[PDB]
RNA sequence: UGAGCCUUGAUGUGUAGGAUAGGUGGGAGGCUUUGAAGUGUGGACGCCAGUCUGCAUGGAGCCGACCUUGAAAUACCACC
RNA sequence: GGCUGUCGUCAGCUCGUGUUGUGAAAUGUUGGGUUAAGUCCCGCAACGAGCGCAACCCUUAUCCUUUGUUGCCAGCGGUCCGGCCGGGAACUCAAAGGAGACUGCCAGUGAUAAACUGGAGGAAGGUGGGGAUGACGUCAAGUCAUCAUGGCCCUUACGACCAGGGCUACACACGUGCUACAAUGGCGCAUACAAAGAGAAGCGACCUCGCGAGAGCAAGCGGACCUCAUAAAGUGCGUCGUAGUCCGGAUUGGAGUCUGCAACUCGACUCCAUGAAGUCGGAAUCGCUAGUAAUCGUGGAUCAGAAUGCCACGGUGAAUACGU
RNA sequence: CUUGAGUCUCGUAGAGGGGGGUAGAAUUCCAGGUGUAGCGGUGAAAUGCGUAGAGAUCUGGAGGAAUACCGGUGGCGAAGGCGGCCCCCUGGACGAAGACUGACGCUCAGGUGCGAAAGCGUGGGGAGCAAACAGGAUUAGAUACCCUGGUAGUCCACGCCGUAAACGAUGUCGACUUGGAGGUUGUGCCCUUGAGGCGUGGCUUCCGGAGCUAACGCGUUAAGUCGACCGCCUGGGGAGUACGGCCGCAAGGUUAAAACUCAAAUGAAUUGACGGGGGCCCGCACAAGCGGUGGAGCAUGUGGUUUAAUUCGAUGCAACGCGA
């Protein structure tokens, strides 16, 4: 999982943001675990689950302007 | 912990001689509060080494507190299961001591019919880097190239650690996320 | 087993560029160079610094792996090396820095750690 | 249950001591423990009364 | 933790039939209290008009 | 490829010892460019870089008898 | 009951009052920034306010100020150069009013900001050093033995006079402190300056006796006068090599001395001779941020006769605090 | 009659169902090439594999479960359920115009059909992993956990009783109740000004109002207002067993109970403690260090142990130079 995407500018610390597109998620993360069947449906697939805390803070964003916070 | 900053004291140079690089080293040469004797054993040691070479008294004294110096240290904090060692370079006010403190370290096992001789002996020999504390430099040295493997709790860490705008790698060092 | 031999001078077949394959367990790294038409060159590890446990599955472990290896084979000759990598363990970069440090050029870091099209079912293990 | 006794600190400043003399030490015993004889049985009498401090001086 | 003005306290000891019962009172009448205060005068202004020394000459 | 027999060649990193301790005879050193040694080139050769060392050039050296440490002593040739 | 200890210098806890829920209860007591701080800038159902902390406070440090001795003495006199004294106030110096320092100034940082750091005069810049100093109060912590005290028992005694014996035992382990295991020292000879306090029932110069301890006499004292007390460690010179010594000096024999009818187990002191353990120690194991820690001696509180301890004092006086 | 519903052709989104076709990648395997001393496992470790040449690695073939990728708040099914790509047979739902019938409607005991998962009979298939089983490891006990060896099983086809937490533990279908917007699609309109905007349908989801809850929560896809009809529950423990009817080659399944014991059990929330769940803050709490006690000898306290008796108080941090 230095992931076969070849990073912009070769060097010796691999760039892994820049690598990952779909790679390691779901397929070889869970090493050594137990395999489940439908499980994966609601256990990995989290985008809508991790956009949440963005969300809450882009809304007290606007709240500390109303309460001379900000 | 620690809320603010806390300062160091500060050596205000000694009475017989005038030197603040002198009155640190007699402070590491006393045993039993008695610096107004390590004042007397410098001195006397000094006078030694002046026979030895006539161009400075201070020549083997200072060039051994260059050579015996330790550049790098090795810390230690454990992690659960684990104790590990976690290499730092280090500050120069414990280069400095270190190597004052090996000196005399070195020097009350000497056994010659004098401390003022023992002292003396052990500073022609560390300002030639033939003497007794080579060895301990050569060590403290090993260990912190030798350490460079571990991380603290390493497993997690090394997540917490690639958000908090790290690495993607372990950093072997101390009381960071990893 | 090592023989206490004379300094190094030798030659062999002067071959220029290799490929290198690091197997990367839990445990251990196995670091193999190869010939490009592949074939064994030589290896090291990093169960053979005996630090046992967890510990002798560290970045720095990784490296001097990468560093026996690499050294060994100027006597093949290479100049230039390439690497495949294979497992999701530790020494993701510090055995690459090594590769470089014996002074080769190592451009082309292709992960090949095989993804199955689901195959063989894995230990349990622990019940979480 | 915390603190030294909250008015024995201020019996040096803006507070007076419960009692005022002096003896000269070797009869500094003999006085206190008269002192507080006067204190004990006095205050016996007055029972009957309302009374809030008991000053002794010499 | 005040050391300035006398301020009040009392710890009670009393009977009753079933045994001796107790009540702990700190009252602060204030901050500033006259009631005791220091000397009216420090050395240096006090007593004699003409004070300095012949400073020998016996 | 074992064993026998046989031609030459060496390392010996000791407790104490500067380093070069298999048992031991000859035996008191090789002055040949100083036998050297030395960056450098090779070679025997190992408790892994250490003992010995060929040589353009080099009068700069192993290391004993001596000087020194030890139970045993050391050169250098042999014998194994 | 009275009183105090733990957590912890945690940095939090509560009173008065409203609001939100049916109510137990939340909220504030939570957030961002900052600290010794509920300190201070910003702000939401928390408003108003107190407690801990912060402060006043005492002390110390210079230093302003007055005194001018039993205090001091650049200079001067008798003169060993000591204020003992003719005398002198340049000078600490002592007890007392206390002064100075506030993130207030100036700069950098920090959300304006508390505040951290830097600047500068001054002894000192970060609530100057040190202390006082401890939230509501669970822990059912501990005292009936200071003492209050109900329940509740003896009152020819769970009272009293008088004497002797003990915890100070010995098979040992353990907690603590001391001093040591060296040469930074010890030996011999020579050599230096303390602070603070005790001495009215008491101590005490000189005295004559005594190896010392002590003895018996005693001016004198009121303690910044006299004495405990030679303060020691530290210095000078010459001297010593791991051999338990040239470190360390315990034991024990023996003699002199002491407080008391009375020194045997269980008391003190001087001192002569010989002379061990221990060479920094397994398991275990603690305080410390700087006048600290470490180490050296002193006096006093107690105090018949006995300090390694406690309390304070002065000598000499350390590594470092990156980082969570 | 249409105001309920039903139907014909057109269009659309998706892993719905059943049978066929089809490639490549690791372990695993055979052969050949290259190559030397460890590999594996874990807190750490051993059992396991290896010099009889392991381990790793390269080339070519092999075989089978499986299809890694659609991966998103998407879409489909019956709840559980469905994910490689194609072809054949074909269901169900979402749109839209033209058009037709005209209560043809709701619910459903019984009922017949139909499985997440393993269980399972014969046939096919079998690579890894694994209950047991064995041994190590723990001492923490069950051969369990945890690790290594290791089998049935897992996998397909047809077939047998259809089990559970069987799911939005939210019955069915239908009527009524402020909406905006996300995901994303029929379709009316737009330079489709941004997975954009409005008209009007679609599932799917965020927010919150009326109403509804013990509380979280639900809220136009209800857990609101309701409609009919059906399904099921009536204190705990003991019982998902027993009993009866009934089904299953066979292990089993199905509805489903009382005497007796008993005064409770159970949903949820406040606050402390607590996580081996996540993180922050502070103390000499760690770090950064320095010295001190344990070991020696002595001094002292504690206990062990002792006698006439060697008195008690304190005993994890809140004990032992402390009350005393």
């Amino acid at each position: 999982p230095v992931i076969k995407v070849r990073e912009n500018e070769p060097f010796d610390v691999a760039l892994r943001r820049f690598k990952r597109s779909c790679e390691k998620a779901g397929v070889l993360a869970e090493v050594r675990r137990r395999e489940f069947y439908e499980k994966p449906t609601t256990e990995r697939k989290r985008a809508k689950a991790s956009a949440v805390k963005r969300h809450a803070k882009k809304l007290a964003r606007e709240n500390a302007r109303r309460t001379r916070l900000y | 912990p620690r809320r603010r900053v806390i300062g160091q004291r500060k050596i205000l140079p000694d009475p017989k001689f005038g030197s603040e690089l002198l009155a640190k080293f007699v402070n590491i040469l006393m045993v039993d509060g008695k610096k107004s004797t390590a004042e007397s054993i410098v001195y006397s040691a000094l006078e030694t080494l002046a026979q030895r070479s006539g161009k400075s008294e201070l020549e083997a004294f200072e060039v051994a507190l260059e050579n015996v110096r330790p550049t790098v240290e090795v810390k230690s904090r454990r992690v659960g299961g684990s104790t590990y060692q976690v290499p730092v370079e280090v500050r120069p006010v414990r280069r400095n001591a270190l190597a004052m403190r090996w000196i005399v370290e070195a020097a009350r096992k000497r056994g010659d019919k004098s401390m003022a001789l023992r002292l003396a002996n052990e500073l022609s020999d560390a300002a030639e880097n033939k003497g007794t504390a080579v060895k301990k430099r050569e060590d403290v040295h090993r260990m912190a190239e030798a350490n460079k493997a571990f991380a603290h709790y390493r497993w997690l860490s090394l997540r917490s650690f690639s958000h908090q705008a790290g690495a993607s790698s372990k950093q072997p060092a101390l009381g960071y996320l990893n | 087993a090592k023989a206490p031999i004379r300094a190094r001078k030798r030659v062999r077949k002067q071959v220029s560029d290799g490929v290198a394959h690091i197997h990367a367990s839990f445990n251990n790294t196995i670091v193999t160079i190869t010939d490009r038409q592949g074939n064994a060159l030589g290896w090291a590890t990093a169960g053979g610094s005996g630090f046992r446990g967890s510990r002798k599955s560290t970045p720095f472990a990784a490296q001097v792996a990468a560093e026996r290896c690499a050294d060994a084979v100027k006597e093949y000759g290479i100049k230039n090396l390439e690497v495949m990598v294979k497992g999701p363990g530790p020494g993701r970069e510090s055995t690459i820095r090594a590769l470089n440090a014996a002074g080769f050029r190592i451009t082309n870091i292709t992960d090949v750690t095989p993804i199955p099209h689901n195959g063989c079912r894995p230990p349990k293990k622990r019940r979480v | 249950g915390q603190k030294v006794h909250p008015n024995g600190i201020r019996l040096g400043i803006v507070k007076p001591w419960n009692s005022t003399w002096f003896a000269n030490t070797k009869e500094f015993a003999d006085n206190l423990d008269s002192d507080f004889k006067v204190r004990q049985y006095l205050t016996k009498e007055l029972a009957k009364a309302s009374v809030s401090r008991i000053v002794i001086e010499r | 933790h005040t050391l300035r003005a006398d301020i009040d306290y009392n710890t009670s000891e009393a009977h009753t039939t079933y045994g001796v019962i107790g009540v702990k009172v700190w009252i602060f009448k204030g901050e500033i209290l006259g009631g005791m205060a220091a000397v009216e005068q420090p050395e240096k202004p006090a007593a004699q008009p003409k004070k300095q020394q012949r400073k020998g000459r016996k």
